[PDB]
Formats: C-alpha cells, structure tokens, sequence
C-alpha cells in the first residue's frame, strides 16, 4: 500500500496481501519440494550432466531462471501498491530486482542435510552445474542458500522479504523515488509487525548484507559475458528474449 | 525494455 | 555427397560418414536412455504436471524440443553433402524437416512394453501432458513413435532413415532441386546397401507413409497458433527465438 | 516469414 501514515489496520491487513500474493505466484509448493527430497541425480545422471556441452548447459539454466523471473514478475504485478507506481520506476525495480528475489526464492528448494538443489525434478550437489564453467559462482550462489537455510524461514517471512528485496527506493534510475519510499516502508513496517508478533524480530540483524544479493547478480551478468564470446549465436537462436534483455 | 513493458500491461 | 554415379565404393564411405555424423550429434546416448526404462514417474509426479499452468508446460516443451532441434541442425551441417547445397536450400530443408528429423530420433526415447515416454529424467505416459491442451497431438506422436518402435531400428538405421527424412527433394520451394535430387539418391543408395548387407531391406515397405510426419508437424503448427492466441506475450518473452522463427 | 537465426546458425562455422 502507499497510503500515508497507514494504522495497524492497515498493516495488518498489508501482511496478509503480500503473503497472498506470494502464495499465488509461489511458483512451486513447499509441500512438493520437501516431498521430492529422497529423488537426487544417480551417479551416472550427475556425469551425464558434467559431459553435456557448455551450451547446452547454459541454455537449460537460462530456461530455468527464466520460467522462475515470470513468477516473481506475477508477483510484483499483484503485490500491493506495485502497479500505482510508474511505468518506468516498475521496469527498474524488476531489472534490478527479479534476479535477487528469486536467488531468495531458491532458498526453499535447498536442502542443507545433503548440500542440494532441486533442479529439474531431481535434487543435485554444485558437481551437476559443472559444465557451466563458472564454478565460483555456483559456489557463491550455494553459499548463499546455505545463509537463507541457517535462518530457517517460513514461508510468509520468504513473502514479506522478497517484497523488500523487490521494492527498493535507492535502485539507480528511480523517477518518482519519493513514492517507492512510501510503499518500501509500508511494507517494512509490515514486515516487521509479522516478526514482532511471531517474536522473529532478531532474525534482522541476521539478513545478508548490502552487497551479498548485488555481488552474485553482478557475477552472473559477467559470466553471462565471458558465455556470448565463446557462443555468440547460441544466446539469439535459443535464450529467452526476456532473459537476454535483463543481463545482456 | 519492450519485453518488460508488454508483461507488465499483459492482461 | 552430391558425386555423380557414385561407385560402390563411394556408396560404402557414404554409409560409414552418415553413420558418424549421426553418432556425434544423437543428443543422448542409447545405453542411458534404454537402462532408464524402469524408473517411471509417481502417480503423485504426473499430478504435479497436469496441474502445471498452460503456459509453463508449453514453455518447457518449446525450450526440449528447441534443443533437439539443435542437434538436427548440428547433424545437418556434418552430413556429407548438405553444406554443398545453396543457402536457401539448406534452410527450406531444415525448416521442413528438422520437426520430422527430431519426431523419427524420439522413437529411442519411447518403451512400447508401457507406452512411456523418457522426459526430464523419467519416463512418463501421454497423460503427463495433459496440460498442454493438444490430447489428440500428443496421442498421435505416441502412435508415430509407436509404428516406429515396430521396426526396431538399430542405430545406424535411424542415421541413414533420418538423412532421408531431411534430405527431402520434393520440400516445394527448392531453388536447386537437381543437386537435393542428386544428394536424396546417394543418401538413398547408402540405405539400400546396408540394409541389402544386414537383410533387413523388409524393412522398407513398412516405414511411415511421408503424409504422416507431414501430419505431426502441421497439427504443432496450429496447436502452437490457438496457444499464442490464448497467451500471446508468452512466446515474444520466453520461447526460444529458432522455435518462433521455425513455427510461428 | 523470417529466417535469421537459421542463416545465422548455417553460417556459424
Ligand atoms: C522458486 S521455487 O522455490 O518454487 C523453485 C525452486 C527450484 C525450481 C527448479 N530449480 C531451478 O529452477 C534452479 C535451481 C538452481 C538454479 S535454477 C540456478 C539459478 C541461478 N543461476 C544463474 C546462472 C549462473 C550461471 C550460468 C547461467 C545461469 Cl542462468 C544458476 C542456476 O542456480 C542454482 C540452483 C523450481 C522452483
Ligand atoms: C533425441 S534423443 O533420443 O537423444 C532424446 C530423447 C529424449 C529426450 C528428453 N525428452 C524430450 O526432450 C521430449 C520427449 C517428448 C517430447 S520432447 C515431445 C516432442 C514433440 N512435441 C512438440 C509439441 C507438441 C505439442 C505442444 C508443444 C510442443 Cl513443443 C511434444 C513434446 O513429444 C513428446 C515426448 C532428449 C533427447
């Protein structure tokens, strides 16, 4: 929302907005990742994925990330207050943040009791991603869903941040600034109301820093770089339009 | 940006 | 090759050159697709799929069979002859047949003892693309690759059958049809002779009429235009560009 | 109507 000086009535109700909105745009239920757990890659599966050419590989994961930006573009358009803000301070805050809320998203199909990911159907180690070539990024991008995992979200705490994550008034190229202030602190105060009452408000000074989500956003357009040179043609003929026109 | 612009006016 | 009166020598270089440009662009190896026969999708897995969006499983498949039809353009471009064609030949040749090429090679992904078909790393029935909305299109590709089944091609039969599909002098708009005639007739002669040298020449009475690939590729066709009715930003913003370029 | 990324791809090597 960004109405003025908004009261508990409001916040309240705020909460329940964003959390609904999340539901619905959710992409994959929690139920049915945690249900797959015991489906990981055979050995044979995991050299399978480590023969497989660099861009075929790149090409897989660029699908993926694609169908997961089209939930969180969902998302924002039903997220409170998102579509009364301007055509173009929408398109910069997706540019910029549709990458890093699902980077937090992922956070769910991580599963720390064995170090894996659920990545088409099955759960797999950072070995399956191999023939990317880009291995300190999947490091990080692991590393980074190991700290979500140690914070142990539910999932209306996952819907109350990734909305901050998405509604940020200091993005570069913001017109009407003033007015994504109003709604990121509306939902900051949203946010935490929900941990106050859940007594979660000590999980703040937990978050990643300034500087985690950016770092791996800014990786991944650096070796999406370092890709088009080695396969210039690859990345025109088969990439989604949507995906080259976020990090190309 | 016209790809993000015709997602978002989508309907 | 395009040589003229191809001796019988040249006819056996010919079989032996079709045979590995085949092995170096099949996609998946025979061996893995076969000993994955048994591993089959819950019942609980194939209701994660009907219950996928329209879109989403649209845009899965789109992205699956772009990336088979990336090794029939790579298959294309190693077989002897085929870059010898003019420019616009070779494309209205792929653009026909590159569809057909990936129907016939699917075949190998196919368990008729069940009537599964290996996706995303199990193998799963007709009733997992139920979300597709093309019930009676789905149905006929499992009775194509069911037809195909009942040969039981070895692999150098589905390299020199699938040179043939592509190598299709009667596509209309051939601008040098004499030199697809030419190439059509040693590709032609390479198959007889392996067949006439392994005895399975019976086998050739009983191959698809050409009117059934035909078929397949013309119902994708209008399936894929009621989808772009019905979701029509879906395709400019994640399908892979060759897929729109060759479908749309 | 269009063919681009065909050409394109044929002309790779
Ligand atoms: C959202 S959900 O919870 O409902 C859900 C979770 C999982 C899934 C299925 N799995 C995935 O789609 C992925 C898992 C992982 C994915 S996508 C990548 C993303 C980053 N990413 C960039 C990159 C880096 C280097 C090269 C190319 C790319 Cl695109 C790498 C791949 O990180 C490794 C893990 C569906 C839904
Ligand atoms: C070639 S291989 O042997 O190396 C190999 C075998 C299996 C695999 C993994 N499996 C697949 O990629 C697919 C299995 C099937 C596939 S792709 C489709 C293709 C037709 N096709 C169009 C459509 C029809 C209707 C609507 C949209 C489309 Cl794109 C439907 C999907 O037919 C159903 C089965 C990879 C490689």
């Amino acid at each position: 929302s960004l109405a003025p000086y908004a009261s508990l009535t409001e916040i309240e109700h705020l909460v329940q907005s964003v959390c609904k909105s999340y539901r619905e745009t959710c992409q994959l239920r929690l139920e049915d990742l945690l249900r797959q757990r015991s489906n990981i890659f055979s050995r044979e599966e995991v050299t399978g994925y480590q023969r497989k050419s660099m861009w075929e590989m790149w090409e897989r994961c660029a699908h993926h990330l694609t169908e997961a930006i089209q939930y969180v573009v969902e998302f924002a358009k039903r997220l409170s207050g998102f579509m009364e803000l301007c055509q173009n301070d929408q398109i910069v805050l997706l540019k910029a943040g549709a990458m890093e809320v699902v980077l937090v998203r992922m956070c769910r199909a991580y599963n720390a009791d064995n170090r894996t990911v659920f990545f088409e159907g099955k759960y797999g180690g950072m070995e399956l991603f191999r023939a990317l070539g880009c291995s300190e990024l999947i490091s990080s991008i692991f590393d980074f869903s190991h700290s979500l995992s140690a914070l142990h979200f539910s999932e209306d705490e996952i819907a109350l941040y990734t909305a901050l994550v998405l509604i940020n008034a200091h993005r570069p190229g913001l017109q009407e600034k003033r007015k994504v202030e109003q709604l990121q602190y509306n939902l900051e105060l949203a946010f935490h109301h929900h941990l106050c009452k859940t007594h979660r408000q000590s999980i703040l000074a937990k978050l990643p820093p300034k500087g985690k989500l950016r770092s791996l956003c800014s990786q991944h357009v650096e070796r999406l770089q370092i890709f088009q040179h080695l396969h210039p043609i690859v990345v025109q003929a088969a990439f989604p339009p949507l995906y080259k026109e976020l990090f190309s | 940006h016209k790809i993000l612009h015709r997602l978002l006016q989508d309907s």
